DNA sequence: GTTCTTAGTATATA
DNA sequence: TATATACTAAGAACTTCTGACTGTTC
């Protein structure tokens, strides 16, 4: 998939004022466009972006004219981001005293795209114009316009420094001609892409989500041997690891090629240096000794397998197997492959049937061959889009530890007292982070977790524009948006105090 | 018990000429079997335990060696880490032509007294200097009555093994086989920890398994907060692994001598040494390069403190099976740290057991590391069976995850099946039905890779190409559920694959 | 080697290798002298002693290769 | 679902 | 201080 | 763009002189 990307910011004159209990529009919508761009930096999606600066004190554009497109500084063409793009406009842009048109700037770059989105291979474009909506405009292209963003495939959103739940007759009758305009483009539902400036900060301050596509894997759900379906594994959950991860470079010198990472294998006596790829043969540890295993032996007495090999060895309640005994890498998604839909209507059965009678199917999992195979749960799903199966290694019998763990009911030298119970219960009731709601038992998850960005990358993309938008300065700490985004919801912390009060007067604390 | 110990079971084998030659029928042979189950067991142990100990050492023979010089006692492989150069020793054992070799090596079986049997074997565990564990000392015989005739000999065997019985050493006896005589009140009854001609306790000393163990142990020990006053200390226990198989060494190709590798790092320009202070982490983003210091590298990660941080509680109904990340671990106190903590873990658990309700966390397993978010799911303890533990009572460590992970699907429809195919399919999963067990199956990649080690570390004929479980019984599966498979083709396929 | 291993195998299933049997050697240190192997000594062979079977640079096979005697 | 300027 | 135990960080194949 | 193996990298669970004893002697 492909992306356009052109911003449109105004730089006039109304901008540079505003009430001074809010930072103006300009600055406000310009840190917006700011970590606009960081986000789209950060992520290597192959978006390209282009600027529109327009309400300019002079006139830097392709259709320049007297009248006709007039108070325009296309920043920059449609290229792909980066970083001195994103240094010059936190620089280079200036406060304005001149007022213009944004349908102006929209059919800028509406021209743009035309000439450009074309030029190259392209798939979707977007328009996007901040302004303050105090220009004058006349509605003789809109029409147009918007039959061009039909045609040309452009998605135009405005956002405007007011709130949709004090604005000049200016502003007002101009948000009644965007509210026209984007019903104009899509429907009733143009009232979402009336965007304020605020909640903009809200829905961005995060950093760019790591998207991360999965691989149409099909194979033969195979039960018993004479019943093959075809089956699609998808993905529900893995541990995301980095996409790009450090290149070690020398110092002084910023060049990769500099650097050798070679290994040299020696013998303990004299340090006398073996010879590095074809004198090593690899041995294993049995007892004592050492075995003089190979490779050749290797792939010559190693377990081989038929291939996909996905097949059912049965079914069995769900209590029979159990949360904790879960041994995944990662959670499969179990889906038909699509376009034989009898096979579909027959896993539907399937899954169905295991959820009515609770029935769980134990399934032997390979994802191919030289791949170590694989046995465990095959766990079905409803969802009222779409039912679902999902499969999770469980373990092997010598996957499996046992231990005592000396019991806790025999706490004849611990000692529960009845104090302690009925404090620990006002605790769990008190901090109890999820309290039902709306009386649809959808419980105050407020922390979802499942939403919530991985901290990790946040704070490595937040030090990679750190010390990029700088030379050598010392690393910031955690922005306070992380912790208040990684701690709880202010209010549970708040109904915590008097709980874990009189937790402290029921308990010894030694050192 | 204390970690660094070690089990420590020594073999002892009646060399007599009783069951030397016993074969009263010729489908088996008691020291052809008493050395099976020494062999079986051993490699097994290489395996399993490889850091134990083992040793054998058969009393009655004819030569003689021992640490104390004594008559009649054998110690045929000392008390050491287990090994292939022992394994051959006992093989060298096996056989009709073996038994020759035996006899007529160390002898018939002479005359004998297990009084100084257990002397040589309380020596052997006195000798060597790793602490142990645990001790377990093996008979093999079927000498029920070791003497009738010299009751000053017993009544020393009843003092001297009361003696072993206390100072830490216990003694076990199979009862092998023998024509009568298959009685253990007759004077074993005051040594060992109804009956019969054979015994039970040998038929799993055959079992044959590769697993392997780690003892008691904590992953990290951590102090959980209640807030930033109440701290409680909590032991991260490791209760699922996914054991891989033992990394390999280098071998030098012809003297089979260890490699020591020697990885390093130096320039290309010049033929100098990069030292760690001298490189420096990169990356290329937006056309441009950066630069980090490889100790900022790490910097960018340090989050929190280690600990858990409980913040609020949940229901476990919300906590949902469809989003696993990594392999669960599990919560119970360690008195050391805080001391009288256990108490209010053991009210937390309680507490929430009753209520039916989450405990969520953050969890920093030690510095550098990013935290995640954590469920502390209590668990209740199971004994039902035979009162031995199943479910250690305690928390769960429910890993919860992260927005970045939930890999948004490919949408497609979908499309009810008609009750008639469900309703047959009803039948179709019930008959299927196997009852599952934890530890049902093995890896056959572990299991067939050990396998060959033993192979190649024995000079065997041919590896044992173990068949494992985890392939499924084909003709199970179409003979205990019928044709139905043709049913449900004419129910819903079309002719097209 | 003096008896088979699978590792024979292997390196039988490694033809890079020729494996060479026990008692020509020693009939080579009983001659004091190496005697040059002829597959009456040896179990298996990569072919480049085959296409020495002439003594010299012309077969493949055997039924073939026998010196005058009983 | 959030889309585009979202996303 | 020694050894260990992870992990995780890397690389390589279609 | 996957997953598999290797590696190496680190952390933790394993030592750290002093006290007491018995002789030996008178």
């Amino acid at each position: 998939n492909k992306a356009a990307v052109v911003l449109c910011m105004d730089v006039g004159f109304t901008m540079s004022n505003s009430i001074p209990g809010i930072e103006s529009p300009f600055e406000q919508a310009k840190k917006v466009i700011t970590m606009f761009v960081q986000r789209q930096v950060f992520a290597e999606n192959k978006d390209e972006i282009a600027l529109v600066l327009f309400g300019t004190d002079g006139t830097d554009n392709p259709l320049s004219g007297g009248d006709q497109y007039q108070n325009i500084t296309v920043h920059r063409h449609l290229m792909l981001p980066d970083f001195d793009l994103l240094e010059d406009i936190e620089s280079k842009i200036q406060p304005g005293s001149q007022q213009a048109d944004f349908l102006d700037a929209l059919i800028v770059s509406m021209d743009v795209i035309q000439h450009e989105t074309i030029g190259k291979k392209f798939e979707k474009r977007h328009i996007e114009i901040f302004t303050d909506l105090s220009s004058r405009f006349s509605k003789s292209q809109l029409d147009i316009i918007i039959h061009s963003l039909k045609k040309c495939d452009i998605s135009l959103q405005f956002f405007l420094p007011f709130s949709l739940g004090g604005i000049t007759e200016q502003q007002k009758e101009g948000l009644e001609i965007v509210k026209m305009v984007m019903i104009s483009l899509e429907g009733e539902d143009g009232l979402d892409e009336i965007y304020s400036f605020s909640e903009s900060l809200r829905k961005l301050c995060v950093f760019k989500k790591i998207e991360r596509h999965s691989i149409h894997w099909p194979c033969r759900l195979t039960i018993g041997s004479n019943l093959s379906i075809r089956i699609a594994a998808y993905k529900s959950i893995l541990q995301e690891r980095v996409k790009k991860t450090w290149t070690v470079v020398d110092a002084k010198t910023l060049k990769k090629e500099d650097i050798q990472k070679e290994t040299v294998y020696c013998l303990n006596d004299d340090d006398e240096t073996e010879v590095l790829k074809e004198d090593i043969i690899q041995g294993f540890r049995y007892g004592s000794d050492i075995v003089p295993f190979s490779k050749v032996d290797e792939e010559q007495m190693k377990y081989k397998s038929e291939g996909k090999c996905f097949s059912v060895l049965g079914f069995c309640k769900s209590s029979q197997v159990q949360r904790r005994f879960f041994m995944g890498n990662q959670v499969l998604k179990v889906f038909a492959a699509r376009d034989d839909e009898a096979a579909a209507v027959a896993l539907s059965s399937l899954i169905h049937a295991l959820d009515d009678l609770d029935m769980v199917a134990i399934v032997r999992y390979a994802y191919d061959k030289r791949a170590n195979p694989q046995v465990g749960v095959a766990f079905p799903h409803i969802k009222h889009n779409y039912e679902c199966l999902v499969y999770v290694q469980l373990p092997f019998m010598e996957d499996l530890r046992q231990y005592m763990f000396s019991s806790l009911k025999n706490s004849k030298k611990y000692a529960p007292t009845e104090a302690q119970l009925n404090a620990v219960d006002a605790l769990i009731d008190s901090m109890s982070l999820a309290k039902k709601d709306e009386k649809t038992d959808t419980l105050e998850d407020l922390f979802p977790t499942t939403k919530i960005p991985n901290p990790r990358f946040q704070r490595l993309f937040q030090c990679l524009l750190h010390r990029a938008l700088h030379p050598r300065e010392p690393l910031p700490p955690i922005q306070q948006h992380i912790w208040n985004m990684l701690n709880p919801p202010a209010e549970v912390t708040t109904k915590s105090q008097i709980p874990l009060s009189k937790i402290k007067t029921l308990f010894p604390l030694i050192e | 018990y204390k970690y660094s110990g070690r089990d420590s079971l020594i073999f002892l084998v009646d060399a007599s000429k009783a069951m030397f030659e016993s074969q009263s029928e010729d489908e088996l042979t008691p020291f052809d079997m008493s050395i099976q189950c020494i062999q079986s067991v051993y490699i097994s142990k290489i395996i399993s335990s490889d850091r134990d100990l083992l040793a054998v050492v058969f009393y009655g023979t004819e030569k003689d060696k021992n640490s104390v010089n004594f008559k009649n006692i054998y110690v045929l492989q000392e008390l050491d880490n287990p090994g292939a150069k022992r394994i051959l020793e006992l093989d060298q054992f096996k056989g009709q032509q073996g038994q020759k070799r035996f006899q007529d090596m160390m002898g018939h079986g002479s005359d004998y007294s297990l009084s100084e049997v257990l002397w040589v074997c309380a020596n052997l565990f006195s000798d060597v200097q790793f602490k142990m564990s645990h001790k377990r000392i093996m008979l093999f015989t079927n000498e029920d009555n070791p003497h009738g005739n010299d009751s000053a000999k017993a009544s020393r065997a009843r003092t001297k093994a009361g003696d072993l019985r206390d100072t830490g050493i216990f003694l076990d006896l199979m009862h092998l086989k023998k024509p009568g005589g298959f009685d253990i009140s007759l004077f074993y009854r005051d040594i060992i920890s109804v009956h019969f001609e054979e015994s039970s306790k040998l038929e799993d000393l055959l079992r044959k398994v590769r697993a392997k163990e780690t003892r008691k142990r904590a992953l990290s020990r951590l102090k959980l907060k209640l807030n930033k006053d109440i701290v409680i200390s909590v032991g991260i226990y490791n209760l699922v692994q996914k054991a891989l198989k033992p990394p390999p060494i280098k071998l030098y190709r012809e003297t089979n001598e260890p490699v020591k590798t020697k990885t390093r790092t130096f320039n290309t320009s010049t033929g100098g040494l990069l030292l760690p202070s001298d490189t420096k982490r990169s990356q290329i983003y937006g056309s441009r390069q950066i630069i980090l210091e490889k100790e900022e590298t790490e910097e960018l990660k340090r989050f929190d403190d280690p600990g858990l941080m409980l913040m609020g509680f949940k229901p476990l109904v919300l906590l949902k099976k469809h989003h696993y990340l990594r392999p669960s671990l599990f919560v119970y106190p360690e008195e050391s740290l805080v001391i009288g903590s256990s108490t209010l873990f053991s009210a937390l658990l309680i507490k929430c057991l009753e209520k039916e309700v989450a405990a969520l966390c953050r969890y920093t397993p030690r510095r550098n590391i990013p935290p995640y978010f954590v469920a502390l799911v209590p668990q209740e303890e199971e004994l039902d069976d035979q009162k031995i533990q199943v479910t250690p009572p305690g928390f769960q460590l429910v890993f919860l995850p992260f927005a970045d992970d939930k890999r948004k699907m490919p949408f497609t429809e979908k499309i009810m099946a008609t009750p008639e195919q469900v309703g047959k399919m009803k039948a179709i999963v019930e008959k299927l039905r196997f009852t599952y067990r934890s530890d049902s199956f093995e890896n056959p990649v572990l299991q067939q890779h050990f396998r060959n080690l033993e192979a190649l570390a024995l000079d065997l004929m041919e590896p044992e190409q173990a068949v494992d479980l985890t392939l499924p019984k084909v003709e199970a599966m179409n003979k205990r559920l019928g044709s139905l498979v043709d049913e449900f083709k004419e129910l819903v396929y079309p002719p097209d694959y | 080697a003096g008896s088979e291993n699978i590792r024979v195998k292997n390196i039988i299933l490694s033809n890079k290798h020729d494996v060479v049997k026990p008692a020509w050697l020693l009939e080579c240190f009983k001659t004091k002298s190496f005697v040059p192997w002829q597959p009456r000594f040896m179990i298996h062979m990569c072919p480049s002693t085959k296409e020495h079977f002439a003594r010299e640079y012309d077969c493949y096979g055997d039924s073939y290769f026998i010196d005058t005697d009983l | 679902k959030p889309r585009g300027l979202f996303s």
